[PDB]
RNA sequence: CGGCCGCCGAGACCCCGGCGCACGGACCGAUUGGUCCGUGAUCGGGUAGGCGGGCGUGCCGGUGGCGUAGAAGCCGGGCCG
RNA sequence: GGUUGCACCGUCCGUCUUGAAACACGGGGCAGGGAGUUCGCGGCCGUGGCGAGGUUAAGGGGGUUAAGCCCCGUAGCCGCAGGGAAACCGACAUGCCCGCAGCCGGGCUUAUGCCCGGUGAGGGGCGGGGUGCGAAAGCGCCCGGAGUCACGGCCGCGAGA
């Protein structure tokens, strides 16, 4: 199916509780925390809640080897290179990304890689501003592809 | 072992010194009368009480016995005889007749009472029995004998 | 880790040897009795069982820790001034 | 320790012995006898030696985390380990059971956790 | 286990069994609990004046006048009573007669505590820690022939102990570990001697009239022996000199 | 050879110092007093427990040390305070070293001084 | 006012190293405690208050030390926490 | 390290307070003194001895320079059966079923570990029981042996507290 990464811009501060919880619920705790979620209709309530919070949008494939090969990890120094993603189970990174992006596997199947990347700020800053929502132009809510934008910026 | 003041400390500081607001620490109404005071009212002092059935409710009613036409007693149980049998060496044992044991319970002055089993023939002598103790002696293939 | 024995005294009456030991190690964990007792046996050329290893504490991260141990002649004697106590926590028996 | 922890040195280092046992052997059983010593006081095994009779059959291993306390029959030819008796306990025992024995020499019986059952 | 009994030549004859009290587990926790009671038994009251603060009348200097409502005395403003930040004032808790003075400790209790104490002396690891320095190390603890309990002279019992190799430890007791620290002194308990060996007789009265001159040297019977002079300050392991009719009167241990 | 990670650490102490840490304000009251004494400040009204800026930092955990170089004098090594030439045994000439006591004599310091360079073992004083 | 682009700009967030806490694992002790390793993105503001660890003061006891070739105390400096 | 210039930031302290830099209250400065204490009683907690019992108090023998400790006294208190105002009566050292820990069995992963079946002290749920009210029924309270004493401290109340 469609994956969406979702990231929150917006602090814990101002949050109703149950919407923080929510965020804590989606696995995203902290600002520029970014998740993986799957979208089925039960899923993609939890992100309607989250909206006015967070950040999220569809991510391409390319993006996604960008996100997962720096920011992943469940533990330990080590990163999640080809080789560790290997004895992980699959061939390789690759293989392994396109079956995320497919949604036949999922990053805990294949442990030793968190449900949640500490990503980056985004350089050059968040995308339009906390404010408002992505059609008004802001970062909020729904994105396009053009979330490859905000989450590389973010590495 | 715990210092008082190490932890009013000098610590905390706090002055307060586990009380609360400064106002507080004073005379009987923080209280809230003295001692037991306010159970009785029927206006609010401490009615329910630091009591955890609250307060029981006041009027002792019922009447007083004499102290005298208070007989003591000292109740035992057959548990109690029949477990010590092998300690109670002092007391006689009669194989033949009397059970395997005779026991006159007034080393111990007492009622008997029925609780627990009989593992052997006991003939008991005692002020009083319950007809719950006369059963199980019985049954045990022992007598029971009245004063 | 490495080992070195420190200071000694020397009961003849008795019939051990009786050493302090002064251990190093480097970021490394606090030593078990066993760890010591194979490296010492190889220092001592004696059997492991007779040598009974007691007492050890440990400092505040600085990487010395003390212990004391006894080298016996005979091992009816690791039982004569010596308890329950230490033995069963060294496992010689069982 | 802070709150719970025995202050008796000779309960403590039972504690430490059995907590070698438990990774020398891999048995999960001498553990759970440091768990129960670990407890409080009023919390630690008060047994009767008619409740010792009446649960579990003849020549299998009772430890008890606490105290064996006497009066009462016993007919089982159990064999007790345990950290005290009575003066009492200790002839019911050792007349009927396998044997009274301490519960630092339960090391020398029962090292390795088989046919045992912890009683309180 | 066997001590050897030995002659007053210091050389061993015999070897006899030993008592049950010299194998109970060793137990510093039960020892301090006992060593605490009897001390807090031989403290004699301490107080203060009850009278005071009603010698020192005091009155109230109102106000008007840009101080304080708290009461001085009439004619000097000085120090008064009913205060505590004042000078001369009362000391807001001071130390009364009712102070606490006995802590209890049952006689299974203190019994235990007394094995548990001479158990320690066996043990080398106590010894060498409590700071006696022994010579005649397969000899924890000495027992001694009868006759030992007999003299009561300074000069014979000293020869005895160069013989058998336990003068060294007096030697010890020697060095002064009772001039302390603080102005306390004063009052008393300065200038004096240190702990050193424990004789145990079982005859000759209750005390050995010659063997309390040594230094640091205690004398006792068995049917007096405390944990106080077993094992001062909760140090256990305090060598012991033994009498052959002691060491049997204690193998009977009852309370 | 001694470690590169005591030295790591050793560095961080030097280069991180510490603030002072003595009580609020102090200069301003010759009562609040003489050179040392930090107390917190229990105050309500503090700016300086408030925690605006300028009203100097208030002690909290995050400023320590790292335990392995905690307690370690300036040239790297452990002070073991030595009253005597008894002391001086059983101390590790390559890791400790001895301070002599304020309160020791020269009668007994030319003879600990003498042991204790004869042990390895850097003292200080003299004579 | 309606668009847009590049920048500036927090203790946030990312990142190296360290520290405490919580929990697991191991070891050490005669008790309390300590140490070594691992995990923590989802542990680290703080008044009332609750708890937990350490420090200091006076004297007592045991133990083990120091002092006229210079104690305590006082004043300035050095080092550690 | 002292002092000072420069950059940056900073409207005491304590208390009252919803809000204190305050035109709210208190303080010249410094030194010293200065505030969670004792007994009884109850409710808790940790720890220790002993054990269905447990502990002595009062005391006098004894020992000691004195004294503590030692051993001796066991009166009394509480616990060991409860219910009922009282009269007065008087109970499960186990019949049934779950199941935590652990033990036992099979399967599985390199291992720890895991999934599933017995056995299950401790624990949980029934039944039958005692007694009181009761024509009766139905509830109330209780029922298959753990407490006592000791030590420190938290907390309540009476005491100036």
């Amino acid at each position: 199916m469609a994956k969406l990464a979702v990231i929150r811009i917006r602090g814990r501060v101002n949050v109703k509780r149950p919407v923080r919880d929510t965020l804590a619920m989606l696995r995203l705790h902290r600002v520029n925390h970014c998740v993986i979620v799957d979208d089925t209709p039960s899923y993609l309530g939890m992100l309607q809640k989250a909206k006015d919070y967070i950040t999220w949008g569809e991510i391409n494939a390319e993006t996604l080897a960008k996100l997962i090969r720096k920011r992943g990890r469940l533990i330990g120094n080590k990163p999640v290179t080809d080789e560790y993603v290997k004895e992980k189970l699959g061939m390789t990174i690759e293989e392994f990304a396109q079956k995320v992006v497919n949604g036949e596997m999922s990053l805990k199947d294949l442990p030793n890689l968190k449900p949640v990347f500490r990503l980056h700020p985004p350089r050059g800053g968040f995308r339009g501003s906390k404010k408002r929502s992505f059609k008004e132009g802001g970062a909020l809510g729904y994105r396009g592809e053009k979330i490859n934008e905000l989450i590389e910026r973010m590495l | 072992m715990i210092r008082r003041r190490k932890k009013v400390r000098k610590l905390r500081g706090s002055h307060t010194h586990g009380w609360g607001c400064k106002k507080k620490h004073r005379g009987g109404g923080s209280k809230g009368g003295r001692g037991m005071a306010g159970t009785g009212k029927r206006n609010k002092s401490k009615w329910t009480w630091t009591i955890k059935y609250a307060p029981d409710h006041l009027g002792k009613r019922g009447f007083s016995r004499p102290p005298e036409v208070q007989r003591e007693v000292r109740v035992v149980n057959l548990k109690f005889i029949d477990e010590h049998l092998d300690e109670l060496m002092q007391m006689g044992i009669a194989y033949e007749e009397g059970g395997k044991i005779i026991v006159d319970v007034t080393q111990f002055a007492d009622k008997v009472l029925g609780t627990g089993k009989l593992t052997r023939p006991l003939v008991i002598k005692a002020r009083a029995f319950s007809p719950k103790a006369e059963e199980k002696i019985k049954a045990a293939g022992g007598e029971a004998v009245l004063v | 880790m490495e080992i070195r024995i420190k200071e000694i005294k020397e009961n003849k009456l008795i019939g051990r040897k009786e050493i302090y030991f002064e251990i190093y190690h480097p970021g490394e964990p606090t030593p078990s009795r066993k760890d010591v007792k194979g490296k010492l046996v190889a220092m001592l050329d004696l059997n492991p069982e007779t040598t009974v290893i007691q007492y050890i504490r440990s400092y505040f991260g600085s990487y010395i820790s003390k212990g004391y141990a006894k080298a016996y002649d005979s091992k009816e004697r690791m039982l004569y001034i010596e308890p329950e106590y230490i033995l069963i926590r060294d496992g010689l028996i069982e | 320790m802070k709150r719970t922890g025995p202050t008796d040195p000779n309960l403590r280092r039972l504690i430490r012995y059995l907590r070698k046992k438990s990774n020398e052997y891999g048995v999960k059983i001498w553990k759970d006898v440091a768990w129960r010593l670990e407890r409080p006081r009023r919390q630690r095994a008060e047994v009767n030696v008619s409740k010792i009779n009446r649960y579990a059959n003849d020549g299998e291993m009772i430890v008890v985390p606490g105290s064996v306390l006497g009066a009462g029959k016993l007919e089982k030819k159990v064999i007790v380990a345990a950290w005290k008796f009575s003066e009492t306990a200790r002839r019911k025992i050792i007349e009927a059971g396998g044997e009274a024995i301490t519960i630092e020499e339960l090391i020398e019986r029962n090292p390795t956790g088989s046919g045992v059952r912890i009683m309180e | 286990m066997k001590v050897k009994v030995f002659d007053l030549n210091g050389q061993p004859v015999g070897e006899i069994e030993l008592p049950k009290v010299f194998f109970t587990p060793f137990r510093p926790d039960l020892i301090r609990r006992a060593v605490i009671a009897s001390w807090t038994h031989r403290i004699q009251p301490q107080g203060r004046d009850p009278m005071a603060g009603k010698r020192r009348v005091t009155e109230n200097i109102g106000k008007g006048h840009s101080m304080a409502r708290v009461e001085r005395l009439k004619t000097p403003p000085r120090y008064a009573a009913f205060v505590p930040f004042a000078r001369g004032g009362r000391r807001t808790h001071p130390p009364k007669v009712e102070k606490i003075i006995w802590e209890d400790i049952n006689k299974k209790e203190k019994r235990l505590a007394l094995m548990s104490a001479i158990a320690a002396t066996a043990n080398y690891d106590l010894v060498r820690a409590r700071g006696h320095i022994i010579d005649n190390v397969p000899q924890l603890p000495l027992i001694v022939v009868d006759d030992l309990q007999k003299v009561q002279k300074t000069r014979e019992t000293r020869e005895i102990f160069k013989k058998l190799g336990i003068w060294d430890d007096i030697v010890r007791a020697k060095e002064k570990s009772g001039v302390r620290a603080g102005k306390g002194k004063m009052r008393g308990r300065r200038y004096k001697k240190a702990k050193g060996p424990l004789i145990v007789v079982g005859k000759n009265e209750g005390i050995v009239l010659g063997a309390r001159n040594h230094p640091g040297v205690d004398v006792v019977v068995v049917d007096n022996l405390g944990v106080e002079h077993l094992a001062p300050g909760t140090h256990p392991g305090r060598l012991t000199v033994w009498t052959v009719s002691a060491i049997e009167r204690l193998r009977e241990l009852y309370g | 050879e001694k470690e590169f990670k005591r030295l790591l650490r050793v560095r961080a102490r030097l280069k991180r110092k510490k603030p002072r840490f003595l009580r609020q304000e102090w200069w301003r009251y010759p009562k609040f007093k003489n050179d040392p004494k930090w107390r917190r400040p229990k105050g309500i009204d503090s700016k300086m427990r408030l925690k605006l800026k300028g009203k100097p930092r208030s002690p909290s955990i995050g400023w320590s040390s790292p335990k392995l170089v905690r307690g370690l004098h300036p040239s790297g090594y452990e002070e073991v305070l030595v009253h005597n030439v008894k002391e001086l045994e059983a101390l590790d000439p390559k890791r400790q070293a001895a301070r002599i006591a304020h309160t020791v004599g020269k009668k007994k310091r030319i003879e600990i001084i003498k042991r204790a360079e004869e042990l390895g073992i850097k003292v200080l004083n003299p004579r």
